[PDB]
């Protein structure tokens, strides 16, 4: 788990970084839960999912959020489909945590622009 | 090996390509033996029917180690047709040669029988006047300022305005192809649709550049701006390539588009005097290859200008070296191209530049007090009133200032 | 410290003037102490110039050592030391050495020292080990006899 | 000076450039470096120049450092970025001469790129081709050759031990030569040679065609041909075309090589134009696996300064090297350098320690002709790779690893016969 | 006419080879010629060397491939100018003449044979040296050598 939790991780401008939610299996720590949703959503040293943040959710007993950063490499260019199936292909079934919610997805700038997005937008769509 | 690529007895063929260079070599380089490096650079570096001959060395007049030399090629050195072999032959690595300190390519004298193995414009002068219906004058144009930052729609209106206001066309800015903020796709709705509704009831067109990353992007657009209708579309041969123009003047041909040749990269090539390609070898290049108007600029050295402007216009062109022509050329009935003049013009310039380019050009400006119409009107105003003055006799330099509906009267008033 | 044979235009970056007082083994420091360190090339005529002259002289090819000494300049000849004749002998050597740089700082670097008889050759953390601080020159380079085979 | 900007950071996504410029007299260096911004770019899509700094030694020298919105440029094309930045720039009074020494490619924007079809990783395992630089040579004579003794020639010097054998850069199709003979004699003579010795060889079938679809056509036949290689001149047939071919070539598995004919017109002096490093950066970014660079033996620092520039993932900005700014590739395959002119085995130690093993040296005049000319190369080759494993100094001791080779192999031996 | 190379300034980075030859004079005439040693004994490994003769002056030279070539017999001459010297145009400079006592016989008739001149030592065709039947020469120049400049 010492391989996949690292506390005092900055975030790169390139990596692809997600937020989920979980409530871990009981008797199971936070951190270790947290450590396991990098390893399983990644391999599991330049192609593996960090988790650099791990906090309580305010308010709510037995649930965590964690955060976990994943290399620009691990995506396909272009391409939703791969996001996906690397990032929400098999961790929600893993047997520590009872319930796995992903909240968020910050793509980086340098994958954005891979992707050619909306065929006309809302400016484009006006004047048309 | 030195010589022999050096024959000073040597008379040229009908059939030979010829080309003059400038250079300077390195002390201790002998001239003669400098050209005959160039000659064997160039072709060799039966092989007495397959090498290049310099004919002839003489010093520039008026400076220090600076000479001219004159090459023949064999017509089998060239493939039939093609514009980027007959410069990847001589343009290929003579220039990165040790002896010489630089080396400047000034003409070539393209045989007939090479001429006839390619395609030259897809109309050309006497067919795009009949094309577009326009006679005895030159025509006019203006670029779209704001140039980056607008929606389809609103650059739409701004064409519109220009085109409606009085002239012929109107030009995409050349750093437009397809941007984050615009995507050609729209630009070539909202303009084609700008000309619909101006089309006056006079032919207008725009130059929609098509200029793209790939040949099959290329033809894409090109295929839509023909679906729309467009008269005319634009490439930037020297950053895009004589492959790539080739093929869509090819194209153009088959389709009736006219093609609109911006020089685009030139200054990186012909601007230093003593090294490099001058602008005119390139100018014949391109009438070989394509194009039906081709970004001349302005003159507003002169005689050079003047020179190259009837190369890619006449038939038939004599050696005038104090014009810059090197060699006399006859172009076979090739049809010619017209030049573009730009940069750094306005309604006040225009006698002048309607004495010295004749009728068969295009005048582009680049702002009026009044909106975008007045200034279209402007132009028109002052080219037809030129084309009338010199039709009269007058003297455009002298009565420029008499010759040149309150439109134009703003312009003028402003400067 | 490298180790070239004497070969001609092996590398082709230009070619000029360098010279170095030989020394023999067997003089030991004395000659080493004497030999002239400024050979200076000038005028036109570059006929190279000693503070004082010397027996015996040799010259190595401008390689970047030899270039970057300068002055305190030298050459010594060094002569094997086969236990069995029909053995091969090794063969005579020589020993282009900075006496400018007769402090021993670098550890990894050899420093031309006096043997029992004649000289020798110690690296720099031995003559360390031994507290000397000080040798008589720096060794830049290594020998060779130009082999054509 | 609207578009100078004496304190300015740039941003992750701006595009850099760097420019040397020489002003008229009259004009202030800060003049001179907003001009260049301004001409070269038009608030959000205005270029920024940020840094004038002047050029040590030269008088009336400076550079200039001007950055651009990600947005001025396409995505995916070379064609634009360079029509957005050297288009006119290089033609206004302003300035006596402008030469672009470098351009940073921002992250955001070469990911829009392809890149090279295979790279370097990738072209080596196609090919099968491990631990030594590769060889080749071309062949003389070039013009008036019938196809088949032509192809008899390619067979010859590939059987003999080269790797690749390239055609004229100057012939395409010629009245004496056509190109699909020649495509055919050259398979041919391929096939054999490969058969008979177990191993992949090929031949740079030039492809480089007045039009895109004739560019097609030729592509097309090396490929039903079954030839690993071709190669087209990025510079004369230009970048649309050139990013056409690399693409094709990505979908079906052929290498391309890329001849940089014409560079010289463009960079060979040294106070107006483009640096070749420059157009190397967009070579790699629109297509090609191997890549002209030229030798050193046959400046030194600015040559190992690009050819590190299109092999690595990461280059630290220095200024020793010619490199500008530091540019991270984002994983991008790197482009393989060919060295090249006036190189023969006397110079093999100095050409494996230069350049690496990530290289090929394309050779050439025998004195037994082509198989024994193609033999002594390899030879030499073999050996200096070998030498410089076990930690022998190639730059001092390529003397006589090349003479201990020789006397082993009589073909070298001749070779070395200078 | 005569072979010259010259040397240049800079050329100090790095030679891979050089070579050694005795000095004489112009002041020093043809007696310091003939003393010169001819013989120098290559026991060298990176060029250690040894000379039949002890001798006061040397120049260090490049090894050209025509100085290369001599081994023994190779001396170097120094001329205070190049004019008297050279039967063609001169720069007002020093001349280092690189010659060959081996080859002193008159057999070349283009070649440039170093001979004793009423005033000093001059260089002379062989064919002009035919023609007043002198069948030999100090030595025969190989090279001229031409001083570093700005």
């Amino acid at each position: 788990k010492l391989t996949y939790y690292t506390p005092d991780y900055t975030p790169k401008d390139t990596d692809l970084l997600a937020a989920f939610r979980f409530s871990p299996q009981p008797g199971v720590p936070a951190d270790e839960a947290g450590a396991a949703i990098a390893a399983e959503s990644s391999t599991g040293d330049r192609y593996k999912g960090k988790c650099y943040h791990i906090e309580p959710v305010q308010g709510e007993e037995n649930s965590y959020f964690a955060f976990i950063a994943y290399p620009l490499d691990l995506f396909e260019e272009g391409s939703v489909t791969n996001i996906l199936t690397s990032i929400v292909g098999n961790v929600f079934g893993f047997k520590a945590i009872r319930s796995l919610r992903l909240e968020d997805i910050r793509f980086p700038v340098a994958l954005v622009k891979t992707f050619q997005g909306p065929p006309h937008g809302i400016q484009v769509e006006r004047d048309l | 090996y030195k010589l022999t690529y050096y024959t000073p007895d040597y008379t040229p063929k009908d059939t030979d390509l010829l080309a003059a260079f400038r250079f300077s070599p390195q002390p201790g380089v002998p001239a003669d033996e400098a050209g005959a490096a160039i000659a064997a650079e160039s072709s060799t570096g039966d092989m007495d029917r397959y090498k290049g001959k310099c004919y002839h060395i003489e010093p520039v007049q008026g400076e220090e180690n600076s000479y001219f030399a004159f090459i023949a090629y064999p017509l089998d050195l060239f493939e039939e047709g093609s514009v980027t072999n007959i410069l990847t032959s001589i343009v290929g690595n003579v220039f990165g040669f040790k002896a010489i300190r630089s080396l400047r390519l000034e003409d070539i004298r393209f045989p007939v029988a090479l001429v006839k193995t390619f395609q030259g414009p897809p109309h050309g002068i006497q067919v795009e006047r009949d094309l577009l219906n326009k006679y005895g004058r030159p025509m006019l144009g203006c670029t779209i300022k704001p140039k980056l930052g607008l929606s389809a729609k609103n650059y739409g209106r701004a064409v519109y305005e220009c085109l409606r206001g009085g002239l012929d066309f109107t030009k995409d800015d050349e750093n437009i192809n397809s941007q984050p903020f615009q995507r050609w796709r729209d630009r070539f709705l909202f303009v084609a649709d700008a000309i619909h509704k101006s089309q006056t009831g006079e032919i207008k067109g725009h130059y929609l550049n098509v200029t793209a990353p790939t040949c099959e992007e290329m033809m894409k657009r090109a295929e839509f701006a023909k679906e729309l209708g467009m008269p005319i579309i634009m490439h930037d041969f020297l950053t895009a390539g004589f492959t790539a123009n080739t093929t869509l003047a090819k194209w153009c041909r088959d389709n009736g588009v006219l093609l609109h040749i911006h020089r685009a990269m030139h200054a990186v090539i012909d601007r230093q005097r003593n090294h490099g390609i001058h602008f005119r070898v390139l100018a014949k290049c391109l009438r070989l290859s394509g194009g039906d108007h081709l970004h001349s600029g302005t003159v507003v050295d002169k005689a050079s200008t003047l020179g190259f402007v009837d190369l890619m216009r006449e038939d038939h062109i004599e050696a005038d070296r104090s014009r810059g022509v090197f060699f006399t050329q006859d172009w076979a009935s090739m049809p010619g191209v017209l030049p573009v003049a730009s940069g750094g013009i306005h309604v006040w310039h225009m006698p002048a530049l309607v004495e010295i380019f004749g009728d068969d050009s295009v005048l582009q400006f680049g702002g009026h007090p009044w909106g975008n119409a007045p200034g279209a009107t402007a132009n028109r105003v002052a080219l037809e009133a030129c084309v009338q003055a010199r039709n009269e006799g007058r003297d455009l330099y002298r009565e420029g200032g008499d010759i040149l509906s309150p439109e134009l009267a703003a312009a003028l008033d402003l400067w | 410290i490298p180790v070239v044979r004497l070969k001609f235009g092996e590398v082709a970056e230009a070619t000029s003037v360098v010279v170095l007082p030989v020394c023999k083994a067997e003089e030991g420091e004395k000659k080493i102490l004497e030999a002239p360190m400024e050979i200076i090339a000038g005028g036109d005529f570059k006929v190279v110039e000693a503070e004082k002259g010397w027996k015996r002289w040799v010259v190595l090819p401008s390689w970047n050592p030899v270039a970057a000494i300068g002055k305190g300049g030298v050459a010594v000849s060094f002569r094997d030391r086969k236990v069995l004749p029909w053995d091969g002998k090794e063969e005579p050597l020589l020993v282009v050495a900075d006496r400018v740089r007769n402090v021993v700082e670098a550890d990894d670097g050899y420093y031309l020292v006096v043997a029992e008889n004649g000289l020798k050759l110690e690296k720099g953390s031995d003559l360390k080990a031994r507290e000397v601080k000080e040798s008589l020159g720096m060794v830049v380079l290594v020998v060779r006899p130009p082999r054509e085979d």
